Parts: C-alpha cells; sequence; structure tokens
DNA sequence: CCCTGTCTGGCGTCCTCTCACCCCTATGATCATGA
DNA sequence: TCATGATCATAGGCGGTAGCGTGCGCCAGACAGGG
C-alpha cells in the first residue's frame, strides 16, 4: 500500500483513541430505554458532529510492514505473504508447516 | 643555571604579555626569536633569582 | 532571664528544666507523633519534633554557665557568630499550634508502604507491603509469573525480618 | 592507554553525577551478621558492585556462556571485583558547602576573586553574619557585610526589594551573579588610571587571577561544592584486627559524619525549621 | 494449594521446565502433586502462498501450545519463597496460582 | 631474606613491607635518583612498573620469564589510579588527555 | 599609603628489625527464686 | 502466680554542672597597626 493510506490509518486510530470514552458514553446513552426521549435525540446529534474517523468501525486492519490490506491474520499482524516469510526464515516462534 | 630560571617583562612589545608578569625565561626568548625573525618587533625582558 | 534557643541534649528535660522551671522558666521544641514498630510492636510517642533544640529561660551573668555545665540541655547556643545569639521566640509569639505537615514518624511506614516485604532467603526484591494490614502473616506481596500475592511473612517480619 | 598530558581543572556538579554510578544515603559499612555490606551505604553493592568475582550477591548468573546479562534480584551486574576499585559514588548535599582548598590556602582565591578580605568570608560561611546580594535602590552595598542589629534595620525600614542572605547559599550568589568582562574592563581601566603602587600590585595579582580564569574553561561557582564525591571501597579499606572488630579507616569516619549530619539536615528541612534555626545544622555540615 | 501453569511452543524446553520446577519445589517442601499434561493447543493457520493468485496454492501452519499443569499441596515458608529467585528458561511462560 | 613473587597489598597493589610479612626491599626515593643519574632506563621502567605495581604487567612478565621470553608490557601503575582517584574525590578534575 | 609588627602557614634523612596496643561501662531485658 | 533482683548481653564519640594546653625553630608572605 502507499504511504498515504497507511499515513490516514495511523489518524484514524488515533481518533478513535482519543474520542473512545466520549464516543461510548453517548452510544450508552442513545440505547438506554430508561432515559428521556430529547436526551436519546441530543445523544445520537452529538454522535453526528464528532468525527467520523473516530469511529472504530472506519479502520482497516493492514499488514504492520507492507500495509496491504487484504489477506491480513491477527495474531500476527501480518499479510498473509509476509507471514509465510516469517514462518520460513525462522521468526515468528513455535509455528512450522503442519500437516495430519 | 636552573636557580635563575624565570624572568620579568619590562615592556609587553607586540606580544601577548603583561608589564609586571614574571614569565619563564625560555618561553619570552622562543616568543622574541620568532616575533623579531619577522618584520616586527620583539618583547624584551629582565632577569630574576629565584 | 528570657527565652533563649538553645542546642541541648534529649529525653532528660525535667532535671535541667529543674534547675530551670523552678523558676517560671519558659521551654519549647516542634512536636511530633511517632508510630514506631519498635521491636514487634506499635508504639505511640508524641515527643518533640526536633533534635537537641530547645527553648530555655535563664539569665546569663550572674549565674555563670560553668557551674550549671554538669547537667544536659547543653550543646550550645544558637550563634550565628561567636556571642550566644538572642533568639526570637516566633512559635511563643506568632506561631502557637502547629504540625499538620504530617505525623509521617519520618520513614517508618504508613499502610501501603513500597520497602523491604522478605528477608533470609527471599529478600533480593523489594516486594511490597500492598497493606501492611496486621503485622502479623500472609504470603508476600510476591510477583513472578502468576497473580501477585501479598505478604508471606509473620509478626516481626514483614518490614526487616 | 596512550596520552601526552595530564589536564587539572575544577568540577563541575555535572560531572561529579557522570563519575558517579549511584548515590551513597545511608552511613553504616558492614551488616555485621553476615559481612555483606547494607544498602546502599558507604560499602554497597548495587553502587560499587559486588564483593566476588561473577560471584552475584543474591547469585542467579554463574555460566561461562552467560556473560554479560544483569542480576534481577540485588541488580549486582555479574561482573569482577576490580571494579570495586574504580567506582565512584556521590552523595547530594542538602545546602551547599564551601570547598576549604579555596577559602583558606593564603592566599584566598575566592577572597582575591570577590575583592574581599577573609574575615569577611568566613564570619559569612559560619552562620555569623550576613552579606548582601542584590542590594537595590537602597542605602546598602553590594559587598557590605552586615550584622544581627543591622539586620533588623534593613529589614524594618527595606523588608521589600532589599535582600541579603548568609552561609554558603549567599557566596554562591555572589560568585554565580559575578560578570567577569565587568570586573577584566574595568581593572584594565583602574590600572590605566589609579597608578598607585599598593593598588598596582594588587590589582595586578587580581587581573592574572581573572585572566586564567577567563581565558580557562571553570566558571565561579564551580568552588562551592553541591555534591560531593566518595572514593572507591577498594581504596580506603576496612581491615580485620582478627578480634571480631574493625578498627575502620578514619576516611569512612569521615564520611559516616558528613552522612549522618547530611541526613539530619535533610530531615530538619523536611519537616520545617524552627525561623532563626535552620542555621546551626548547616554550619555543622560545613564543618564536617 | 499452589497450581502451577506452565505455556509454551517448545515441548522439550516445557518439560525440562516442568521438570525444574519439581526439583525446586520437592527440596524445599513436601508431597509435590505431580506434572499433569493437559491438551495441547494446535492452532492452525491456512495461507495462499503466491504473491498474486494461485488460491489452491496454500501453506497450512500452526503453533502447538503445550500445557503443563503441576501442583503443590502444602506451601511452606521456604518452598513458596523459593520460587522468586529461581526463573525458568525462557520461551516458557508459567503461571502459578494459589488457592 | 629474598623474594621472588609474594602477596601484593590491598590499597595500593604493591608488595607487602618486611620479613614476617614476606615483602620486599623498598626501591626507595634516592635509588630512583641513582638510576636517573646513569642512562639506566629500562631498569628503572621494571623497576617501577612491572616489577612493583601492574598487576596485568607483571603476570604478562611471569608467563614471559618461564617461557623464556625476556620482554616486558609496560601499562601504567595502578597507585597512579589511586592517585587519580583520591585527588579526583576532591572537587578537583584531573584526567588524561588525547 | 608606607612602613613595621604579628600571624599562621610551610618545612625539618634513609633503610631495616623488634615489641605492645586496637573499648569498657551502663542500661535494659529476661529468667529464676521467693513469698 | 506475681514481683523483685541479679546476671548477661548489646549498644556510642573532651566529661562535666570546668579545664585540660606550657621543653622547637626558621623563613616567608600576607594581614594589619601606627603614623
Amino acid at each position: 500500500a502507499k504511504q498515504s493510506m497507511k499515513a490516514r490509518e495511523v489518524k484514524r486510530v488515533a481518533l478513535a483513541d482519543k474520542y473512545f470514552a466520549k464516543r461510548a458514553e453517548l452510544k450508552a446513552i442513545i440505547s438506554d430505554v430508561n432515559a428521556s426521549d430529547e436526551d436519546r435525540w441530543n445523544a445520537v446529534l452529538k454522535l453526528q458532529t464528532l468525527p467520523r474517523d473516530s469511529s472504530p468501525s472506519r479502520q482497516r486492519n493492514r499488514c504492520r510492514q507492507t500495509g496491504r490490506p487484504h489477506g491480513f491474520l491477527r495474531k500476527f499482524g501480518l499479510s498473509r505473504i509476509k507471514v509465510r516469510e516469517a514462518a520460513m526464515r525462522g521468526e515468528i516462534p513455535g509455528l512450522k508447516k503442519a500437516s495430519w | 643555571r636552573q636557580m635563575l630560571r624565570k624572568a620579568t617583562i619590562v615592556n609587553a612589545g607586540s606580544s601577548d604579555f603583561l608589564e609586571g608578569e614574571q614569565v619563564e625565561y625560555s618561553r619570552v626568548k622562543i616568543a622574541n626569536r620568532e616575533l623579531e625573525a619577522n618584520g616586527k618587533v620583539g618583547a624584551t625582558y629582565s632577569r630574576d633569582l629565584l | 532571664q528570657s527565652w533563649y534557643l538553645l542546642y541541648c541534649k534529649r529525653g532528660q528535660l525535667q532535671r535541667a528544666q529543674e534547675h530551670l522551671e523552678r523558676q517560671a522558666v519558659n521551654c519549647l521544641a516542634p512536636m511530633i507523633t511517632l508510630e514506631k514498630i519498635v521491636r514487634g510492636k506499635r508504639t505511640a510517642v508524641s515527643e518533640p519534633l526536633f533534635p537537641n533544640y530547645l527553648f530555655v529561660e535563664f539569665d546569663p551573668e550572674v549565674i555563670h554557665t560553668t557551674t550549671i555545665n554538669a547537667t544536659r540541655g547543653v550543646s550550645h547556643f544558637v550563634r550565628f557568630g561567636a556571642s550566644p545569639a538572642i533568639v526570637p521566640s516566633a512559635v511563643i509569639h506568632q506561631l502557637s499550634v502547629y504540625k499538620p505537615k504530617d505525623i509521617v514518624d519520618p520513614a517508618t511506614p504508613y499502610p501501603g508502604d513500597k520497602v523491604i516485604i522478605t528477608e533470609g532467603a527471599f529478600e533480593g526484591f523489594q516486594a511490597i507491603f500492598t497493606e501492611p494490614d496486621g503485622e502479623a502473616r500472609s504470603m508476600l506481596l510476591l510477583n513472578l509469573i502468576n497473580k501477585e500475592i501479598k505478604h508471606s511473612v509473620k509478626n516481626t517480619e514483614f518490614r526487616k525480618l | 592507554e596512550e596520552f601526552d598530558a595530564i589536564k587539572i581543572a575544577l568540577a563541575s556538579p555535572d560531572m561529579i553525577r557522570s563519575w558517579s554510578f549511584g548515590e551513597v544515603k545511608k552511613p553504616e559499612t558492614i551488616n555485621y551478621r553476615t559481612f555483606k555490606p547494607e544498602r546502599d551505604g558507604l560499602f554497597c553493592a548495587r553502587i560499587f558492585g559486588p564483593v566476588k568475582d561473577y560471584e552475584c550477591l543474591c547469585g542467579k548468573y554463574k555460566r561461562l556462556k552467560h556473560r554479560g546479562v544483569i542480576c534481577e534480584k540485588c541488580g549486582v551486574e555479574v561482573t569482577q571485583t576490580k571494579v570495586r576499585r574504580e567506582r565512584m559514588g556521590h552523595i547530594e548535599l542538602a545546602s551547599p558547602t564551601a570547598h576549604i582548598w579555596f577559602l583558606k590556602s593564603l592566599p584566598s582565591r575566592i577572597g582575591l576573586l570577590l575583592d574581599m578580605p577573609l574575615r569577611d568570608i568566613e564570619r559569612v560561611l559560619y552562620f555569623e553574619s550576613y552579606v548582601v546580594i542584590e542590594g537595590g535602590m537602597t542605602n546598602l552595598e553590594r559587598q557590605q557585610i552586615l550584622t544581627e542589629e543591622q539586620y533588623l534595620d534593613a529589614l524594618e525600614e527595606f523588608g521589600d526589594e532589599f535582600d541579603a542572605k548568609m552561609g554558603a547559599e549567599a557566596i554562591q550568589a555572589l560568585l554565580k551573579s559575578m560578570d567577569l568582562e565587568q570586573e577584566c574592563e574595568q581593572l584594565r581601566e583602574e590600572l590605566n588610571e589609579t597608578n598607585s603602587e599598593t593598588k598596582r600590585k594588587k590589582l595586578t595579582k587580581r587581573i592574572k587571577l581573572l585572566e586564567a580564569f577567563v581565558q580557562s574553561g571553570n566558571k565561579p561557582e564551580w568552588m562551592i561544592l553541591t555534591v560531593l564525591p566518595v572514593l572507591p571501597p577498594d581504596l580506603r579499606p576496612l581491615v580485620p584486627l582478627d578480634g571480631g572488630r574493625f578498627a575502620t579507616s578514619d576516611l569512612n569516619d569521615l564520611y559516616r559524619r558528613v552522612i549522618n549530619r547530611n541526613n539530619r539536615l535533610k530531615r530538619l528541612l523536611d519537616l520545617a525549621a524552627p525561623d532563626i534555626i535552620v542555621r546551626n545544622e548547616k554550619r555543622m555540615l560545613q564543618e564536617a | 494449594r499452589i497450581r502451577i501453569r506452565l505455556k509454551a511452543f517448545d515441548h522439550r524446553l516445557i518439560d525440562q521446565a516442568t521438570a525444574e520446577i519439581v526439583e525446586t519445589a520437592k527440596r524445599t517442601g513436601a508431597q509435590v502433586r505431580g506434572p499433569i499434561p493437559l491438551p495441547t493447543r494446535k492452532e492452525r493457520f491456512t495461507v495462499l502462498i503466491s504473491p498474486h493468485v494461485n488460491k489452491d496454492a496454500r501453506d497450512q501452519y500452526e503453533i502447538r501450545t503445550h500445557l503443563r499443569l503441576v501442583d503443590i499441596v502444602e506451601p511452606t515458608e521456604k518452598t513458596v519463597d523459593a520460587l522468586m529467585r529461581l526463573d525458568l528458561a525462557a520461551g516458557v511462560d508459567v503461571q502459578i496460582s494459589l488457592g | 631474606h629474598a623474594r621472588s613473587t609474594g602477596s601484593y597489598s590491598l590499597v595500593t597493589q604493591q608488595p607487602l613491607g618486611g620479613k614476617a610479612q614476606f615483602g620486599g626491599q623498598r626501591f626507595g626515593e634516592m635509588e630512583v635518583w641513582a638510576l636517573e643519574a646513569y642512562g639506566a632506563a629500562y631498569t628503572l621502567q621494571e623497576m617501577l612498573t612491572v616489577k612493583s605495581d601492574d598487576v596485568n604487567g607483571r603476570t604478562k612478565m611471569y608467563k614471559n620469564i618461564v617461557d623464556g621470553n625476556h620482554q616486558m608490557e609496560p601499562g601504567m601503575p595502578e597507585s597512579f589510579n589511586v592517585l587519580l582517584k583520591e585527588i579526583r574525590s576532591l572537587g578537583i578534575n584531573i584526567e588524561l588527555e588525547d
């Protein structure tokens, strides 16, 4: 992937980090059935106000080395290609070719 | 010889000494030897015995 | 015959201050309580805060000092100079009642303190009194590759075994 | 190794901190249950190193293929005991302290640096007078030494912007507020203009000191110790007399006295000094 | 009683670690429970090995996390305290838990 | 009395003094002057670096003597490092340039 | 400021050999015996 | 069972309600006294 994409993501991550408490509180308010209607409306409008990159559902998991969006794995934080390279080169602990 | 080794300056001249400084003799002799060898004016001295 | 701060000695006020408070003599020192687990036992003693600093009222000339020397209360005057300096009594005059700094009991622990927790074999590591609950026993505040347990130790032990 | 010169100079407190591997804080030397030393007194292990070679105090590393890693229990880098001959520690003095070699060597370098006789400097450094710093737009000068009644006068009439201190803090403020360029220019102009033989000899000695002090890289406030070094523990050895006791060397006694007096002064500055009281203890520390 | 959960990728290494802890226990205290083998976690992964496109071309890796449950029935003064200074070989996550 | 290689003192790594302590004779100051007065330069260098003070120098010397190679690796006196630590333990900053 | 007295800092051989000496006193705590 | 007395072990810097110091000598350079 490009440098720019990586930068965008980093930004998005930063924003998620920043606004977590507020966004979660707002979600809770909106959910809370034992609450005023006007308050709920205020909450949903307030959610709208916050930045979009603040959402965690915006950020895409990439390879931590290449930034490749597809073929990702969570345990390793790497795309399939780089993961395989890692297995071969010995740098992933415990990982070896499996047969059964 | 090792007694009368210091010296005192009278005219500092074109070097970087003082009027009442007590610098060692071979230092001021090489200093005005390298001043006087070119087209300059050296630094003159006077000896004291320690 | 007045208030004067003197570097003195300790703990035996009432005799040199028998010489003194035989008169209307005045004496003072800063104050502090001490909770100190001396030897397996918490002890509480509100003793003077300072070392030998102490305010005594007496009169210099007619009563010469070498006669009175044979007693405590005598390291020497507050001087800042050759002469025995006339001291202010700031506490007596404008600063009567104090020590709201704390009762820290200088360097002796309160609950939650971070110091040595075990000696003998397992010590070589400042494990922690997450609570000096009661000086008795528990299983250490130890931390390896599991849960952080708290003290492993008996009465005189959890601190300096 | 290879070298062609031995340079000598004054030592900044950052230099004494950068020599030092730790800080001595307590005056105990040995445990005398075993002879394993007390942390972290004069003889230490986590300041100065292990007593035995590759023999960690806690003991966990003793392999030929396991060298370089430090200990975690006692935190003692399993190395050699020769390093207890070269590691130094430092003491953080609670109040600054005048070095004696620049105060009473006859001539006094602090003396004919400040243009001030030695008796006034001794009466300021031992907490029995007052010297003036930052005199302000008042009747008082800069290098004017005072007494108790005169400081009462100057704090009644001028308890505002006037200032004056005493002890080594006052000498440190005098030496730090010294401007060397102005003193060089003023002494050169005076010896151009005054021309009296007593003043000639005295001021040419003072301008020799100032040119030798400006041309080098020293600073005047480094002559007042803030941080004091300790000698490494092999060079001040604690000999046994084969009788269960240690007739100690004189150095450990001296360092033990300084650390006792300094810890008591830290505790007395902690729990507040009784007004005109935080002075006797600093006099005792200066004299130790 | 002290349950101890050893986890590692290498089984020989974990075995070595189990042994060593057992020795540590046995000298100081008494009645070590024993080194019980729990099930191993075989976390498998499939990946495409081609850079661009060959879907049937694949490699299947796995990580075998091995578990060893060691238990100490009587915690004494000396025994529990031994372990602090007795760190184990690396790549072996231990997990002690008293009670 | 005679001494090839015995015990060494603790604070300054020089041999001990006396006979009951198995010690070596003091090569004093006037003998240093008397070897400056000749042109003996290597004799004085081993007389106050190899034979006396420098510990790595004297172990190299002992290996070289029992192998037949008469040669000294000089090094530095360790007591000069003690002088550096005692002057350095004041407010004085002594160093070694270059 | 120009002497002239006082003051306090420096310094005072080398090498070796032998011997002694290198806290005791006071206070507090614990144990045992007697009432 | 409780209280008192005796014995043993462990713990710090003139000792005292002052005064101890007193039998080297020269030189030298700064600090200050007198005029």
